[PDB]
């Protein structure tokens, strides 16, 4: 078949609504499991996409520019799903700068921010978080943050300033790219069906 | 169930017929200088790991005396890390040094298909690229950038392409029918209708009409999307799948290490979901 | 002025109402601080409530079983949330028990599974997740999982069988061991009014 | 720019060489035999152990000489830890002597931590006392393989899971809850004589309140016998400094047994630094 | 180059295969939790074992731990040590056979090696047999505290520091005199009859005596009892190859027994490297 | 037990602070990315380097700095080495100033390191200077094929391979030799005006000098110009503290170019030990 | 054919002389190599001797235990040439027992030593020499020596005296063990004459 | 007083009549150790020349380019003691050239055949011997050595030619940098007769 790795979250309800669209039906709708005729679905966490896709386990799936860098993810990535633009940001208090004595930063993304420190030779104590990154700063558990900014509401209610532009978000449909060989003629179907859909959406 | 491991001796068949001389190292490798990844004792020995087969026949084509003309086969592990795991698998391989033409890559490609061909059942397919392509590419597209479209070619990103075109205002037609080709026209005909310099058509042409003539029944497809491949590969490049296990069963190309010219492929049997 | 690290979740609600019924009025709210006279609440995701602890960053915080012993972490556990039971447990396709040599599991736990595979003479490999867990033995990635169960519902939903209770999860409040000497009359006064009100309930 | 106050450096080395302690200075790696613990490989096949102990380091330092000596010594160097997978370093200033002949040894040690702790930090200062004689008299009541979890719960000072444990597991346990509670709510020194305590414990427990509670009347002595991971480590009493003003622990020390050897030791943390 | 006489391998394969040996191909490196000496630390943080015992990792490796049979097996591969401070690897060629249910598969695996070093080996080959029993038997009165050294001195054959021995502490070594002295004088296996053994050591050097001798009349089976050395590695019936011709020890192997099991294995040393 | 002189810390401490150094002080070992000579590995992945030099340290820890900082430290810590393969420490006390924005600031340095010498030291001691930029000038007519080669005999003083050198190739080495032949007979700085020097190496050497020789009536000051081995870690002059009651080499140091800019520096040797 | 490594030095001339005493002739001989179809000589030095019978370069050499244990090299060893008694020692300056610090120890024989400070519980540098040992505690180079002591009459011209005996040594007639078997007839019939020779002199 | 550090064996003499020429008076004398009040000479390996002169046990002392080389020390060296040149060479058995990959060499001097072979990028397995490095070659210890020559007719007595210089050789006086500052007066003056008397011969 087709094996899909969808993420939870924000992006659920858009992907699963754009596969229905597209004549999916799946007869087997299980919280975190929907299993189809010619199409099953992994409703997986988003920083997971990429392991599913590198061990073949799925097929194709969606993610953000974010978990693909974060996980030193290499694969195919055709074309976007629609989504409002973010942006991967380094932040810190306001009108304090960039502290020089070895800038200890919060995320969510240790290794996207662990290789942003090498890029700019600083030395810093990686501090791992799951969420409410914003608020080591406010908290003294950090002197600055790199996490992802939309409209900049959350960083101007937590006094934060955006220091620097790491890069910008878009959310891809991804493929790994031995299927896209082994099972080409499904792929591309699936992929132009998926995209025409989208289209429909001006 | 080891037993995979008997496909070396019919391997060692085809290659011995072909003039390949059994090549062996150890796994480790003393090193005089720490390089990348390194293994070191309790006794003062800092080693590396075989991590890649060329670079080992390479490193000691150095030690042995001016020139050395080098045509081998090897069978064993190649070491890796995912994350921070050591992980292992197993490789027949060839290697060539210099290539003195096409007919020394062809020799090598009729090996390393014909293997393939019999170790795995279902559909094969032997996917053809060039280096040789991509200078063509950038050199119509401004210099500073030229790592962004290279990349968007190897992650078949049109889409992001198209975006570039309109807010970079630069007509990227070429980049996007390479992109398209390798989806849509992955026939070897389709070659007559791309843009490329003579001598990467010919190569192209020549690598895909002999695959064609002698395996009726592997699908020979063209795809210069790969364009990660630009600075470990020098001229034709190579890559096998299996259908049936959906994997990628195999993988070299053409090289040119500081100066002269090589040719070389390997096989996994079995590895590689990626 | 004490700081309380309080997880976001299925807890936020039960903390935040023991609050109010302690009599804490929130003046500022955010959806992820909650400042008011005397209390700070800093709403934070459940694994980080210790690093908010042990850092003297936060003086009191609710945690479960499960993230405690997740990070190695030392610290005063006064008394608990009453909660519905869950436990950690061990887990793999029904049946099929537990096909051994070679154990590779999928967890959420990546602590917890390793001190678990060594207390049992285990050679095993770790996939760490973010969730569906439950998920890994289907598709190629594991044969075994470590997650949390209470009904039963999500291991037999997906055709998995509890091979081995690991630990029965309860939720602790936890104080800073620094602060609960430097700060100990407000943190005790505070500790007093808060278990008085579950006691009570 | 990684800046020592050795103003504080200089201060307690006069404390100590005054009371007769020597300097003692070493480097922080030693060439060890043996692949144990937290190693070091080097380019040359050496195996190093790092200075992860004071009186671990005095200790084999000691065995070295082999004649037995009396070590009375002060140091001032980094210690180095493990915080997950990176090395940190804090730097210390100590004492050691070993043998304790008498409690005055350990009241020595005490006086000049204390003192040194009261005047490198600003706030008011907490002195917590314990002792490690505690935790045999309090065990044996309670069933043997009990043991080694109702220590766990002293030293979380989870006084619920006890009163918890007082039913689901049919035993007295009262006086364990009297401890912690004590801890917590009748910490001042003054109701040392309310405890139910082994005798020589409470002696020790005294004279130290006392000593401390003359010679630093702007200190808050308190007494707290929570803690029961130091009994793996420690033998008899021990002690632990709190800032109120940085709110950190600031010190901490304690009676220790190496084979039949007495000795004392004492630590302060002026600390930081990343390795 | 690295050159390896393959055909060695195939012929060795052949004759494992001829027999239902089947193959074994493991990665030289292993993870290891706890460092034993001989380890390797990695930029990771893991630390490996490499290896260099083959029974050792047939057994832990793959031997379907749980339920179920036989495990013959035929391996060609390199197997590391160490030479003062520098890492060496020999490929050897070996055979395993665990369990040993009787000495008729100890006949099996001698008679595939004995055959291959006839056919590899171009000059006089030497069948040495032993056998780990005969130790516990002298010894028997020996004094606990002199077990070692006479052990050590059987070892290196030195005669004359136990006749010292024997004198200086005033005991009878006689026993292990004769030992020594045979090893010397009395190698046929004719003499066997004439030796003092526990009965099923002196059947166990008969049989396999009197096969190897009708087998291969070529070969010089011989008898030597003396090689204290294999007793802390294996326990049974033992044998050592010598090549006369290169003047070097071409192979070795016996009955182990690893925890209640029991197996018997064999290696033929083809090349040393690095 | 591992007893140290540190009457002699202080002192040095006290004589930095007067003339405005901080302290400084840094755990022995750091992290690194990549690998560079001597290094460790821990059974966690890191990988490290250690103190083998405090200026090197100094400056790689003075790089984490945005505007770039303007520093003046003086240590007093164990530094590093290998001797066979054998990890060795020696207890260093130094300074480091980066900017120099001057030859005040190099005399300053100097003036601590000579003074803590005069006081640390028994015999007679002789503080020898040299400069950096006597070598140019030099080679400057001399075949580049033979400069590695010239600069090691005249570090090794031998006059014999020289004048063979003179023979063998047919050159003026004249000028070589007569740096060697000045540097056993004509060490006393009075001869500074008949030396054949750049006016600038002459001008810091005469004031070097003076200053010392003004200050320093005890010591002898005196001049090498060998000494080749300097010339890529230091860039001017240069100075070597012996004592000749021990028969060691006590303090050395001098100026150096940091990418950018100038910076001084010098360190004490005071007390070896193993590991 | 049967070659042998010959220790040169102090035991050359008696180990040359027993060869005579067999039938050995020699009929070509530099300062190195003695050869005489049937018999090859390797004049070599004693450290060596162990290095050119493990590779099964020789198959015949003599040695004192010193080198048999400084080289952890284990090979056939039927039987000894009779010498003077000699005794591996550890050694310090007259009456000044042992330092108690990291202990420095100068010797021909690192492996013995670095060995030896294990077995003792030792924190030791180790400074190799190749010979006058017996300086260095003068000289101040070291603390200790281990050296071969026979009498005693070179350790006490030099104010030192013996503080441990590592173990006493002998010197062994050494085989290589392949070629035992390899040419084992050659073997035993040049060991059976030469033991024959050496209770002829009677010894 | 002065410490020299005197090569046992082939320059024994030389110095040793050099020392006589210059008023050297000893009073004390043994085979290893010649004292004079003013002058003590300790009587030393070749090899061990350098390491009594970097710990600053010996002021001064004698020997060749070749221990200076292999031990990697830097000491002065003001002038020669005349000797016949001899040259550091590679060699191997006649005609049979260099094998390629794995060089066996033996040599007694193992640092500078070790750095050699670093230079031209050898793979080398090196044999540490203690004399008679010409048998090896002959032997099937080693393929190749690194040995001194002068007359050349040791390697061709062996059957061995020279495949390439690598250093030549004069022997030195070398002096302790320190002691050198640190007593120059008394060095200075030992030398200068030193010279002398060699300049007469
Ligand atoms: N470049 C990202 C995706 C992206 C780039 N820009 C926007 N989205 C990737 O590597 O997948
Ligand atoms: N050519 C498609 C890419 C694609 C192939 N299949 C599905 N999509 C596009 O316009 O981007
Ligand atoms: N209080 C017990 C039970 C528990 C643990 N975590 C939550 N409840 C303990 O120490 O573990
Ligand atoms: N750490 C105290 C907290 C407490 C508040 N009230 C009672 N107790 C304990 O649990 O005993
Ligand atoms: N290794 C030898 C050395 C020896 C002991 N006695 C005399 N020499 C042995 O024990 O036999
Ligand atoms: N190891 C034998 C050697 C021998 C003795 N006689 C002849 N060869 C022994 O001493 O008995
Ligand atoms: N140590 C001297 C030896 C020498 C040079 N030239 C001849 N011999 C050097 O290499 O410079
Ligand atoms: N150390 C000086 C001594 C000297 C030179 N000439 C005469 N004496 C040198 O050897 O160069």
């Amino acid at each position: 078949m087709l094996k899909l790795a969808i993420p939870k979250g924000r992006l659920e309800e858009k992907v699963m609504t754009y596969l229905k669209k597209t004549g999916v039906i799946f007869e087997r709708e299980s919280s975190i499991l929907r299993e189809g005729k010619d199409i099953v679905c992994f409703m997986v966490r988003p920083f997971d996409v990429p392991t599913y896709l590198v061990h073949g386990v799925a097929d194709i799936g969606f993610c953000g520019t974010d978990v693909l860098l974060e996980k030193e993810t290499s694969l195919i990535q055709p074309f976007f799903i629609p989504t409002n633009i973010s942006r991967m940001v380094l932040a810190g208090p306001k009108g304090r700068g960039i502290p020089e004595g070895e800038k200890r930063i919060a995320t969510k993304f240790p290794n996207v921010t662990q290789r942003y420190c090498e890029s700019k030779g600083w030395h810093c104590r990686i501090i791992p978080l799951k969420g409410s990154v914003e608020l080591a700063p406010i908290a003294g558990l950090s002197d600055l943050i790199v996490d992802i900014t939309e409209t900049g509401r959350t960083l101007k209610e937590n006094n934060l300033e955006i220091l620097d532009e790491i890069f910008v978000i878009r959310t891809h449909v991804v493929v790994n790219p031995v299927s896209y060989r082994t099972k080409r003629e499904e792929v591309v179907s699936f992929l132009e069906k998926l995209q025409e859909v989208i289209e429909h959406d001006s | 169930d080891f037993l995979d491991f008997e496909k070396v001796f019919s391997f060692y068949s085809k290659a011995t017929k072909k003039g390949f001389s059994p090549f062996f190292v150890p796994a480790l490798e003393k090193a005089e200088e720490p390089a990348g990844n390194f293994f070191l004792d309790r006794k003062g020995n800092l080693f590396s790991i075989r991590e890649d087969f060329t670079k080992t026949v390479l490193n000691h084509r150095k030690r042995y005396s001016p020139d050395s003309q080098i045509k081998v086969w090897y069978a064993d592990f190649v070491y890796r890390y995912s994350g921070s795991d050591l992980v292992a698998e197993y490789q027949l391989g060839l290697e060539k040094v210099p290539r003195n033409s096409l007919d020394d890559s062809l020799e090598v490609l009729e090996i390393i298909v014909e293997s393939a061909s019999e170790f795995f059942e279902g559909p094969v397919i032997v996917e053809i690229g060039h280096t040789g392509v991509y200078e063509d590419l950038l050199k119509e597209i401004p210099k500073d950038l030229h790592e962004k479209v290279l990349n968007l070619i190897d992650t078949k990103n049109l889409a992001e392409i198209e975006f570039l075109s309109h807010m970079k205002k630069i007509d990227l037609s070429r980049v996007e029918k390479i992109i398209e080709d390798s989806i849509y026209r992955r026939s070897p005909e389709h070659l007559k209708t791309m843009d490329l310099p003579l001598s990467v058509r010919e190569d192209l042409l020549s690598a895909s009409s002999f695959l064609q003539e002698k395996f009726p029944t592997v699908s020979v497809e063209i795809d210069l999307t790969l364009a990660r491949t630009i600075e470990e590969y020098c001229g034709l490049i190579f890559t096998i799948y299996d259908t049936s296990s959906s994997r990628l069963v195999a993988a070299g190309g053409e090289y040119t290490v500081n100066g002269e010219k090589g040719v070389g492929g390997s096989i996994f049997l079995e590895g590689k979901t990626c």
